[PDB]
């Protein structure tokens, strides 16, 4: 099969920059009628792909014609003149001139957006929870750039790195920044066993940890 | 206006086999070649097959051929793709598509693509989850906009649906994809109002997990 290999695998371009993907292919795209298959998918965050170039550097109906499209042989290359916020997405170039079709792996196209530090909000372990014999504590860090970021927990002040569950949103397309969700889980009986619970993190806005916490006591 | 419904999410045992269905409407189903492709663990695709539903003349990916199965009934406008004998490598995202590619006119046509289905090959037992509402305490990020939160765990398997208010609200509203730890998912999701909204407007956080037929609401009380 005809193996597709595309660069870079992320990129990261700030609103009115221009941006270039390549894809390279190990057998010739051309076809024996002259024509060359290489059309080039764009996947944005939770929706299907859609074709933005079909026949190397022809547009589909709808495209933005800031959007462009090069190359032959076993060369190609995908160009955006200038980039707006809805271009979120992954790339992809996809070859039809050799059975079976296939795919490159991707692109990963980010918007480079100014710094923004965390709004970090911290949660107790509701009682729901706690009458069923569990503990959750929660802390939200929310619209934050670079995605670069690390979460430790701390217990009266040593870390903890069992139990957590971390997840991440992908990049937004309103704001462009990241959040993400941290949960650290305890037994009920753990958790009335110590006092302070730490949220911290290390970004690139701050030279010190990001902090949030709070103890637990009676009234 | 052409689209194509797929089938919902499913979860298979080990070892067994499922038929997902593409159902299409706006053109005529006859005259365009549908095409199936694979979708696993987010950038990965892979072409699977293709049918042209006015003869049932089908082409397969050599990978698939034993795997995969395709059909088209016409007077439903209907394609479906048979999966047999499901393991690991099964579980995946797939979606059907009008690619357009008239092979006549050596051109191409709008592609059109259904939602994608995803498929699950797990022989985990299904369970309901655990909604608990998170109210802030050191959460309250001070005046101005306080932030609440949906805590919803220990359920199988995927997917769950969140909203806020039943749809109404919809801003300032982040959902956490969910991450799978011992058989079982969790999934948050948190909601930033303006300390003039809550506490003094409820705000309630909606639940539905359609594999255990559950579904609960959750007010956020101080
Ligand atoms: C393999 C061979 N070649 C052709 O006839 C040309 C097919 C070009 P295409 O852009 O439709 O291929 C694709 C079709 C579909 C996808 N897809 O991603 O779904 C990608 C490429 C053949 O059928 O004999
Ligand atoms: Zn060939
Ligand atoms: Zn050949
Ligand atoms: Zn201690
Ligand atoms: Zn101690
Ligand atoms: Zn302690
Ligand atoms: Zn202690
Ligand atoms: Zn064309």
């Amino acid at each position: 099969d005809i193996v597709m290999t595309q660069s870079p695998l992320t990129l990261s371009v700030t609103i009115g920059q221009p941006a270039s993907i390549s894809c390279k292919s190990s057998q010739s795209l051309l076809y024996s009628n002259g024509k060359t298959y290489l059309n080039w998918l764009l996947q944005r965050p939770g929706q299907s792909p859609k074709r933005l170039i079909h026949l190397v550097s022809k547009l589909d109906s709808g495209v933005p014609d800031r959007i462009t499209g090069s190359g032959s042989g076993t060369d190609f290359t995908l160009k955006i003149s200038r980039v707006e916020a809805a271009d979120l997405g992954v790339y992809y170039c996809v070859q039809g001139t050799h059975f079976p079709y296939t795919f490159g792996g991707g692109t990963k196209l980010e918007i480079l957006r100014a710094d923004a530090a965390p709004t970090v909000s911290i949660f107790p372990p509701s009682s729901e929870q706690l009458t069923s014999g569990g503990a959750s504590v929660v802390c939200f860090l929310n619209n934050f750039y670079p995605k670069d970021i690390n979460v430790k927990w701390k217990i009266d002040g040593s870390e903890r790195q069992n139990g957590v569950l971390n997840s991440w949103t992908d990049q937004d397309s309103k704001d462009s920044t990241y959040s993400m969700s941290s949960t650290l889980t305890l037994t009920k009986d753990e958790y009335e066993r110590h006092n302070s619970y730490t949220c911290e993190a290390t970004h690139k806005t701050s030279t010190s940890p990001i902090v949030k916490s709070f103890n637990r006591n009676e009234c | 206006e052409m689209q194509l419904q797929q089938s919902g999410a499913e979860l298979l045992r080990p070892g067994t086999s499922v038929k997902l269905s593409c159902k299409t409407s706006g053109y005529i189903f006859t005259s365009y070649w549908i095409h199936w492709v694979k979708q696993r663990s987010g950038q990965g695709l892979e072409w699977i097959a293709r049918i042209y539903p006015g003869t049932g003349s089908t082409y397969y990916n050599e990978k698939f051929k034993g795997k995969a199965t395709l059909t088209a009934d016409k007077s439903s406008s209907t394609a479906y793709m048979q999966l047999s004998t499901l393991k690991s490598e099964d579980s995946a995202v797939y979606f059907c598509t009008r690619w357009g590619f008239i092979p006549v006119r050596e051109d191409y046509v709008m592609d059109y693509w259904g939602q994608g289905t995803l498929v699950t090959v797990s022989s985990a037992k299904t369970t309901a989850p655990s909604v608990y509402p998170l109210a802030p305490v050191c959460g309250d990020t001070t005046g101005s906009s306080v932030t609440l939160g949906c805590l919803v765990k220990g359920y199988f398997p995927e997917p769950v649906t969140l909203t806020w208010n039943s749809g109404s609200l919809s801003s300032g509203v982040h959902t956490f994809p969910a991450v799978l730890q011992s058989d079982l998912y969790t999934l948050s999701s948190s909601v930033t109002v303006t300390s003039s909204t809550w506490p003094s407007q409820s705000i309630t956080c909606n639940v539905a997990h359609p594999a255990s037929s559950t579904k609960v609401d959750k007010k956020i009380e101080p």
